[PDB]
């Protein structure tokens, strides 16, 4: 186009950024529902994996 | 280009003053 | 040191199973020098030169053994080796040679390497086998994984991977295009048993590729990629442009999934997933309420056809306890002499469900009554809005239609519906696109003068014509989309004609390919659409009890596409200029000047030439498939065969003087836009004088071309 | 290949599943109750809260494992015990198998242990459901009012004696004791000051329900003097006696299903009780009133019509679709949604034990996890913006990405669309219905899937959409890892249980 | 409201007490008195916040044997249900 | 559109460029095209076409159409 500022020298041409969640990062509470949550969500897909696949 | 233009206002989307009662009739 | 003691470790290796395997064959070496009886020097003779024989076998002794431990350990299963003590098991294995037989080192390597040799892939592997499952999965899971991944794939990172994604998906659906149409190809691909829907019955998600499968999804697949190239032109400097565009490959992938479904509970994913789809696609300036009602009002017709698709599959599933569409389309001939209770009356079997899978069609390919949705669907992007109007959503309708043509062969409601409310919707949509000042509008009222006319054309009776003519309009559609939305990114979102004109010097390229696809599109005289138009009216059945009303909507349909043709031309390009200073001086700045210089983008330029392209190349397949004297398109699964097509290769002469009638009043339309002076300017009177030398022209030249000489 | 030691399996998992949650429990309460003097929260890090916490959650997510594959070791049982009779054809010989009772515990109220489908799938329904509703109650739950951690551990005991046990009178007292445990989460934990009236509404409908059941439950016992369903089997109910059992089986299981005109305490008690009562309330305890009904009806021989309550049940469907348009509350119009499938499942069983009760189950377990995932959307956005009307929060798309996009496929789902488990409760149930009545099949299908989903779609829809301009300085942030994993979760489930297996359903 | 202890012991907060430099010299008579704490958190040098930062193969490994530990047990459970000891391998396999 | 500032706590995709995109699209394509492979080669396990041309189907083989057995 006529005036085009490439990605290096745009000032408003965002890296990605954000944080992924609401949980955090330097949290140091011992918190245990997104351990809780990731435990249901293994052993249901191993119970499928190794009871019910074939 | 030719002007430093300043970043896009805050006007650009208004804030909305509820004048008038939202009439549960009106739902 | 490494290198070299595994060289010459193989080499010893391969020796000595070289000299196994010559001495092992003929069952008289077999065993008698392989457990020699003592003798330590023979014992040294045979665990030294066939020591790597023997030690590998050691390791083949502990590796299974361990490995039988495993299996011992996960299912509970042989006891173990409680009959072995480790002392007995790995001597009687380890000097057991057996194992050893017809085995051979660098052949094993060479297996290995030959495994992944890619001359070898023939083709008849491909016609046996279809690969376009792989590149369609391939399309829709790099979709998905973008939409999940939109950090990792920049805006540029989510292009790349979309677009060799959909190039892959074309490039493999050409090949099978090709064969599926000539060749009488198609293929039932059962992606293994998907879900239980009754008791003891479980339906597969099917796919059928087939030649209406095929044509459908190759029309969109076309006009999806030659989008895509263009979107991200289109969508420059906005801040979602990978948004864009996952959404577009999200209706693409649904529609590809819809056209192609093998199932009724396929056809009914792909139903609802291109509703949502389109919503979404509608509803992508989410930050804006007014985009909101638009797409709502689309959702709200989606669910209202979703209601009337589950319904007559309901009713299907009752009556036959079926949902396979092939197995359905065979066999429901067997059930037209069939009636159903419903409440106070006893409606025909066949009736009840066409009427259910006819509202249905209705509502998605926009008809009159139901249209209302489609001008509003217009706040979705450019791109959006031709990949939804040139095929996909309003040509779902037309693929119910095809794909379930055995039963709207035997229904009395189609034979009184599709006709009439074809012809109506033509009219209305050709009459209102005629008046339209945007160009959006314009092209969606053309898009619903189309679905009319497609619905006539099937009411024919012959569903090549009803091919021919969704191909060329969704091609033709598509690409003055394309057009008019360069057109509008120029005019900067104002998409009204009346704030345009005299951008043929802005815009060149859009000036002359708009002035090809309109003059295509359109169905003017000489062009593919005047084909298509001239093979509609050569099928149309004069039994109908409304044929007056029917035929003069489609002849006052048909005469319309004219005059939005050459308004939207004529307005946008060679008209005064009625658009804003600021338009045009800023575009006009001698600094501007360079061989750079563009108002458009070269990737939509080279996308839009190339869709053309393709688009004139793919219509004259088919026409040669389809309208050449050697008829060679492939089964279309219809066993109803009009004579229509004797109309076509040995009309008579009241019919051709009814089309003379037909083009003599699209040449009085011409004369009337070309020469009508509705301004006052300077060339008033020279325009008369050129009308009455262009009338003594056309006069003489007539005289002398058919007498004279 | 089927042999004595998955009878026993499963029947061992069974029992001492429940045993396990009951010692859980007892040791939980125990340690509450003897390690504190007023038994409330020392606000300090130092408090057995924490542990009370763990101790609730761990016991019903390794009770649910333990029940997840107990269900299976039932699905083999049952799938064989139905081929054994079946098998052999040889009339000198029968199945005569008899079991021994365990050693080490003793059979809970002295009842043998009879394990059904439904019963089965109403208990994972529990588990899933509780483990939900407890995760969204840790704000809720603090000083003086931390005692209702215990709740759901509770809830899972009093069903797991509801669904193993064949004593009637067990059965009806189980379905009963379900009432104050609701009411004192609704009266103590609800953060709302309108929702001690909503309490006082939910106790009194679900009481005249319950007391309409136990007329019924009345009659059968004082009749024929027995506790069993093969004793049941075994005796007949005159015309007139069964036309009031049934009567009083459906009104009472449709003040808690509930029913039209019955619905105005779930309303208000959605309305006013925490999210994470309303997760549970609307996801399992409803479908025991389903269950229970379910038990009642297909025990009993009744010969009259059923067209008056498939007219009730109709007309609940359509009053509940007609009225989504005019919510401006989302929690309210996830209420109303709730009404309308419970009225679409209670349907399905209006036809005895007919093939169309496996759509009613089916149904019951989609509508668990939707409702548990519409309801803790509605918690998600009643935290962040601290609103639920419409006309309070909207945008919410564009401040907090993830949670509409959760709406949206929410939506999707709840469209029901092929994929999940809902299009295919629909399918069973509208089939079912089309041979029966084709032209109420077709008024059902058009108010509850067309005029019912536009009002619910443009309700959330505008949620989702617009802009956010209000309060930025207070604007909330995206989901947290919690409420992400318990929405794919739920997404999971309503996806991957159309591949249970079909013998079932 | 919170009341867990942030003062962990298990391992040392990663902080940067160079940032923010508390001021010790030519105070005012009406200026306020500095700060005591001014450390603040310093994430690693290659933390993304905007995706999962787990870099294990715990996950993947655990699914990958739970995936083989099923078809092994499919494989001796089809072996059983024929009424072998291990699967019969046909000579040619054709579409279903 | 002019290009605004988009706050850095939030994880939107406005005018989001990732660097290292072209190691992010090869290992979002290539494992992606071999997950689809594998699903093509369970998929043509059950694929069904016509007879080729010059191909007839014998009424009395197995291949052909069955009808129950009452
Ligand atoms: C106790 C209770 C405890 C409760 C605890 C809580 C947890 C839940 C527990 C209950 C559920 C248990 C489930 C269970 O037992 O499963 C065992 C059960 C055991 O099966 P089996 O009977 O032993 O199988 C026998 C044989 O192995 C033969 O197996 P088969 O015949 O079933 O075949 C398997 C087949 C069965 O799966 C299918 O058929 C899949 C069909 C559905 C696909 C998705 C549809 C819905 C999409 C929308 C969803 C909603 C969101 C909408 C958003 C908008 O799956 C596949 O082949 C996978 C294909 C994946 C790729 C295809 C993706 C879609 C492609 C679309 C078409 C192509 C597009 C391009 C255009 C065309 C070309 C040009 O497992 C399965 O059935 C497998 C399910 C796999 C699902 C798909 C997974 C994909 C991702 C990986
Ligand atoms: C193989 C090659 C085949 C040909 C391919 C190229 C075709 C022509 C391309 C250049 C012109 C395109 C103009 C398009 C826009 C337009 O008409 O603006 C009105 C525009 C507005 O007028 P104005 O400039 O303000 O001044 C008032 C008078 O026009 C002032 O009058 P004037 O003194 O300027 O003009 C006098 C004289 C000056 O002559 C010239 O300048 C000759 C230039 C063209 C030579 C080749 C064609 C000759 C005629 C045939 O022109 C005539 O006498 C032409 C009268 C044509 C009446 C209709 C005759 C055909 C009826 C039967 C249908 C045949 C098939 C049609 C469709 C074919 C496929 C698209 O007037 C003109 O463009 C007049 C010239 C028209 C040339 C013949 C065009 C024939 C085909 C129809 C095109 C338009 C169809 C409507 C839909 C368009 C959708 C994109
Ligand atoms: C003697 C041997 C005996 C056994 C023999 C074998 C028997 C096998 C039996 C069957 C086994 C089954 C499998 C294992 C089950 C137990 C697993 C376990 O406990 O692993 C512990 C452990 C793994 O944990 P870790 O690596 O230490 O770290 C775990 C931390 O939590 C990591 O913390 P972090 O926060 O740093 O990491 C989080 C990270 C790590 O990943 C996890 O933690 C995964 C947790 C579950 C996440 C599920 C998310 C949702 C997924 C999709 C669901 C469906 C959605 C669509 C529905 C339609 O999460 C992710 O990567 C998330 C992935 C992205 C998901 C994005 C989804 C977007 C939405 C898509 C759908 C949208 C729809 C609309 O296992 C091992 O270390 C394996 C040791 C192996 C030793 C072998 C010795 C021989
Ligand atoms: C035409 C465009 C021009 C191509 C020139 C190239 C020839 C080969 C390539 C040179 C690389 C440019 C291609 C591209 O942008 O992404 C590819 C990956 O992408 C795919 O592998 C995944 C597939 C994406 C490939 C896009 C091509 C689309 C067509 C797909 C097949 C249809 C072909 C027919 C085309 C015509 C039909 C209509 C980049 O690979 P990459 O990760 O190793 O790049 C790394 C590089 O290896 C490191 O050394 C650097 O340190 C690092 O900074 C980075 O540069
Ligand atoms: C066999 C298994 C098949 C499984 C199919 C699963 C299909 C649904 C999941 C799709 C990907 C995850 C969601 C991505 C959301 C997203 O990026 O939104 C963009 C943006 C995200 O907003 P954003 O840009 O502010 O945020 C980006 C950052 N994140 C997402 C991490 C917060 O959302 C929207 O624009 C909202 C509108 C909806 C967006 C999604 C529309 C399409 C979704 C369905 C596609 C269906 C395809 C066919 C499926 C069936 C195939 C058989
Ligand atoms: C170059 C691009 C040309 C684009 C415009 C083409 C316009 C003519 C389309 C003709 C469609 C009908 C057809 O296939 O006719 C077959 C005929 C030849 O087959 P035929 O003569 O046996 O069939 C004609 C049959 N009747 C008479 C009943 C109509 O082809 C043509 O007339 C030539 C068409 C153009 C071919 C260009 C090839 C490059
Ligand atoms: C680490 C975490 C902290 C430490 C946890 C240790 C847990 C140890 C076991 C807890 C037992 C809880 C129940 C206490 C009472 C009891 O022992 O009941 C079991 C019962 C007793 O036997 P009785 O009733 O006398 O009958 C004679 C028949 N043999 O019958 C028997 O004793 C026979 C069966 C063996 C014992 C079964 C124990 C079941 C425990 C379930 C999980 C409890 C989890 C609690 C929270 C942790
Ligand atoms: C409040 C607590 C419940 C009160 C219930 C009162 C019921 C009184 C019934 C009196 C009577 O005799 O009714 C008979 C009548 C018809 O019965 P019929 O079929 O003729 O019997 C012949 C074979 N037994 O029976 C009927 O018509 C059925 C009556 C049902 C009444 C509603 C049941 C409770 C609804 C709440």
């Amino acid at each position: 186009d006529a005036y085009y500022h490439d990605d290096t020298h745009e000032g408003l041409m965002n890296e990605p950024h954000g944080y992924l969640t609401m949980d955090d990062p330097m949290d140091l509470r011992p918190n245990y529902e997104k351990s809780a949550l990731e435990l249901l969500f293994l052993v249901s897909g191993g119970a499928i994996l190794a009871l019910m696949l074939g | 280009h030719g002007w430093d233009r300043p970043d896009v206002p805050l006007s650009f989307n208004p804030l909305y003053v509820h004048k008038r009662e939202l009439s549960i009739f009106d739902t | 040191l490494f290198l070299l003691f595994f060289i010459v470790n193989l080499y010893w290796f391969n020796s000595g199973l070289i000299f196994f395997n010559s001495v092992y064959k003929i069952h008289h070496d077999a065993w008698t020098l392989i457990f020699q009886t003592d003798s330590i020097l023979n014992k040294l003779k045979i665990y030294f030169f066939l020591l790597p024989l023997y030690i590998s076998s050691f390791i083949h002794s502990i590796s299974t053994w361990y490995y039988n431990y495993i299996l011992n350990f996960l299912l509970f299963s042989e006891n173990l080796n409680t009959n072995t003590n480790f002392v007995d098991y790995i001597t009687y294995n380890t000097l057991l040679l057996s194992k050893f037989e017809d085995f051979n080192l660098f052949v094993y390597i060479k297996t290995l390497l030959i495994t992944f040799d890619i001359r070898q892939i023939n083709l008849d592997f491909l016609n046996e086998y279809p690969i376009i499952l792989l590149t369609g999965l391939l399309f829709l899971f790099t979709t998905i994984f973008s939409l999940i991944c939109l950090s990792y794939l920049g805006l540029y990172g989510v292009f790349i991977l979309n677009l060799a994604s959909i190039l892959l998906f074309w490039l493999s659906m050409l090949y099978y295009f090709n064969l599926i149409v000539s060749e009488n190809y198609y293929y039932y691909i059962s992606l293994g048993k998907w879900m239980y829907l009754s008791n003891g019955f479980r339906v597969s998600f099917d796919l059928l590729i087939d030649l209406t499968s095929i044509s459908f999804s190759f029309l969109t697949l076309t006009i999806g990629v030659f989008v895509y190239i263009y979107t991200f032109s289109y969508f420059r400097y906005e801040p979602l442009v990978e948004r864009l565009i996952l959404f577009l490959n999200s209706f693409m992938i649904s529609m590809i999934l819809l056209v192609s479904s093998g199932n009724f509970i396929v056809l009914f994913l792909g139903w609802e997933l291109i509703g949502l789809t389109s919503f979404f696609l509608i509803n992508f300036w989410s930050t804006r309420v007014g985009t909101l009602k638009a797409a709502f009002k689309a959702f709200s017709f989606n669910k209202l056809s979703d209601l009337f698709l589950f319904f007559a599959i309901l009713i299907i599933f009752s009556t036959t306890y079926n949902l396979d569409i092939l197995s359905f389309n065979n066999q429901i001939y067997l059930y037209e002499s069939y009636n159903i209770d419903m409440f106070y009356w006893s409606i025909n079997l066949i009736e009840i469900i066409s009427f259910f899978f006819i509202s249905c069609a209705f509502i998605k390919s926009a008809q009159f009554g139901a249209h209302i949705w489609l001008p509003d669907s217009m706040e979705a992007p450019v791109p959006a809005s031709a990949l939804i109007h040139s095929a996909t959503l309003v040509s779902a309708g037309i693929y119910l239609l095809l794909r379930l043509s055995p039963l709207f062969e035997l229904s009395k409601y189609a034979y009184f519906i599709l006709p009439l409310i074809g012809s109506v919707t033509a009219f209305y949509g050709g009459l209102v696109s005629a008046f339209q000042s945007d160009t959006k509008k314009t092209l969606a009222y053309s898009t619903i003068s189309h679905c009319g006319f497609l619905m006539v054309s099937y009411s024919t009776g012959v569903l090549e014509f009803v091919i021919l003519y969704l191909y060329v309009h969704g091609f033709f559609k598509a690409a003055t989309f394309l057009c008019v939305g360069n057109v509008n990114r120029f005019n900067r979102n104002i998409q009204d004609f009346k704030r345009m004109g005299g951008f043929y010097k802005y815009l060149p390229f859009e000036c002359l390919a708009s002035f090809v696809c309109m003059i295509n599109l359109s169905g003017l005289p000489l062009t593919l659409g005047f084909y298509i138009k001239h093979l509609l009216f050569i099928g149309l059945v004069e039994s109908y009890t409304l044929y007056p009303l029917i035929f003069s909507s489609l002849i006052l349909g048909a005469i319309a596409g004219v005059f939005y043709s050459y308004r939207l031309f004529y307005s946008i390009f060679f008209d005064t200029k009625k658009g804003k200073k600021a338009i045009y001086l800023q575009a006009s700045r001698i600094i501007l000047n360079s061989k750079f210089y563009s108002n458009t983008s070269l990737a939509s330029n080279l996308s839009i030439t190339f869709l053309v392209l393709i688009s004139y190349t793919v219509i004259l397949y088919l026409y040669c498939t389809t309208l050449n004297n050697y008829y060679s398109l492939s089964d279309l699964k219809s066993i109803y065969i009009n004579n229509a097509y004797s109309y076509f290769y040995k009309p008579d002469y009241n019919f051709l003087n009814a089309v003379s009638i037909l083009n003599w009043f699209v040449i009085i339309l011409l004369i009337s836009v070309i020469y009508l002076n509705w301004r006052w300017s300077y060339y008033y009177t020279k325009s008369i004088d050129s009308l009455s030398k262009f009338i003594l022209f056309s006069f003489f030249f007539f005289i002398f071309s058919k007498y004279i000489l | 290949m089927f042999n004595l030691n998955t009878i026993y399996l499963s029947r061992i998992f069974i029992e001492f599943n429940f045993y396990f949650l009951f010692f859980l429990f007892l040791i939980s309460s125990i340690i509450f109750y003897f390690s504190k003097i007023i038994s409330i929260q020392n606000l300090n890090q130092n408090s057995v809260f924490n542990f009370l916490k763990l101790a609730n959650i761990f016991g019903i997510l390794i009770s649910f494992f333990i029940h997840i594959i107990s269900f299976w070791f039932y699905c083999i049982y049952s799938y064989n015990l139905s081929l054994n009779i079946f098998s052999d054809i040889n009339l000198y010989n029968s199945n005569s198998i008899e079991l021994l009772n365990n050693s080490l515990l003793p059979n809970y109220f002295k009842s043998n242990i009879t394990i059904d489908f439904f019963g089965l799938i109403l208990l994972t329904l529990a588990y899933i459901v509780g483990f939900v509703s407890i995760l969204a109650l840790d704000t809720r739950l603090y000083w003086k009012n931390i005692k209702y951690i215990f709740s759901f551990t509770i809830f899972l005991l009093i069903v797991y004696v509801y669904v193993t046990v064949s004593n009637i009178l067990l059965f009806f007292m189980c379905y009963e004791l379900l009432l104050i445990p609701s009411f004192l989460i609704v009266y103590f934990v609800s953060p709302s000051r309108r929702a001690i009236q909503a309490s006082l509404y939910f106790v009194i409908w679900t009481q005249l329900g319950s007391l309409l059941v136990l007329i019924a439950i009345s009659y059968i016992i004082s009749i024929t003097n027995t506790y069993e369903f093969n004793d049941l089997k075994y005796f007949n109910f005159t015309n007139s006696e069964s036309t009031i059992i049934i009567f009083l089986i459906f009104l009472g299981f449709g003040f808690k299903a509930p029913i039209w005109p019955f619905h105005y305490w779930l309303t208000k008690t959605h309305v006013e009780a925490p999210s994470g009562f309303s997760i549970y309330l609307s996801g399992f305890l409803v479908k025991t009133a389903l269950y229970g009904f379910y038990k009642f009806n297909t025990s009993i021989f009744i010969d009259i019509d059923s067209s008056i309550f498939i007219a009730i049940c109709i007309m609940g469907v359509v009053d509940s679709s007609l009225k989504m348009w005019g919510q401006t509350d989302l929690k309210k119009l996830v209420a109303y949604g709730t009404i309308q499938e419970m009225n679409i499942i209670y349907l399905a069983f209006c036809w005895g034990d007919s093939c169309a009760i496996l759509g009613g189950i089916l149904f019951s377990a989609t509508h668990a996890f939707l409702s548990a995932l519409m309801f803790f959307l509605v918690d998600c956005i009643y935290r962040r913006y601290h609103t639920r009307s419409l006309v309070e929060v909207n945008g919410i798309l564009h401040i907090t990405p993830n949670l509409g996009l959760s709406i949206l496929f929410m939506l999707v789902f709840f469209s029901g669309i092929p994929g999940t488990i809902k299009f295919i409760s629909e399918f069973y149930i509208f089939s079912g219905l089309l041979e029966a009545s084709p032209f109420i099949c077709f008024i059902l299908m058009l108010v509850a899937n067309v005029l019912g989903l536009i009002g619910f779609s443009k309700s959330w829809f505008n949620a989702t959409f617009g802009m956010p301009k209000k309060n930025t300085k207070y604007l909330p942030m995206d989901l947290s890892f919690k409420e992400s994993y318990i929405i794919l979760y739920c997404f999971f489930f309503l996806f991957i249980f159309s591949y249970f297996s079909s013998i079932f359903f | 409201r919170q009341n867990f202890a942030k003062n962990i012991t298990t391992t040392d907060i990663p902080k940067d007490s160079h940032h923010f430099a508390a001021k010790r010299s030519g105070f005012t008579q009406t200026e306020q008195a500095p700060f005591a704490y001014n450390d603040v958190y310093q994430y690693p040098k290659d933390y993304k916040p905007w995706n999962y930062n787990y870099k294990g193969n715990g996950v993947l490994l655990a699914l990958f044997l739970g995936s083989a530990f099923s078809l092994v047990a499919y494989e001796r459970s089809y072996a059983s249900k024929t009424g072998r000891y291990q699967r019969k391998v046909q000579q040619n396999y054709y579409q279903i | 559109f002019q290009k605004y500032p988009i706050p850095r706590y939030l994880h939107v995709g406005q005018w989001i460029v990732n660097k290292n995109w072209k190691w992010n699209t090869f290992h979002m394509f290539f494992p992606t095209a071999i997950l689809c492979f594998m699903v093509w080669r369970n998929s043509m396990i059950s694929t069904a076409k016509p007879p080729n041309y010059g191909e007839y189907v014998d009424p009395q083989s197995p291949v052909a159409p069955k009808a129950i057995k009452y």
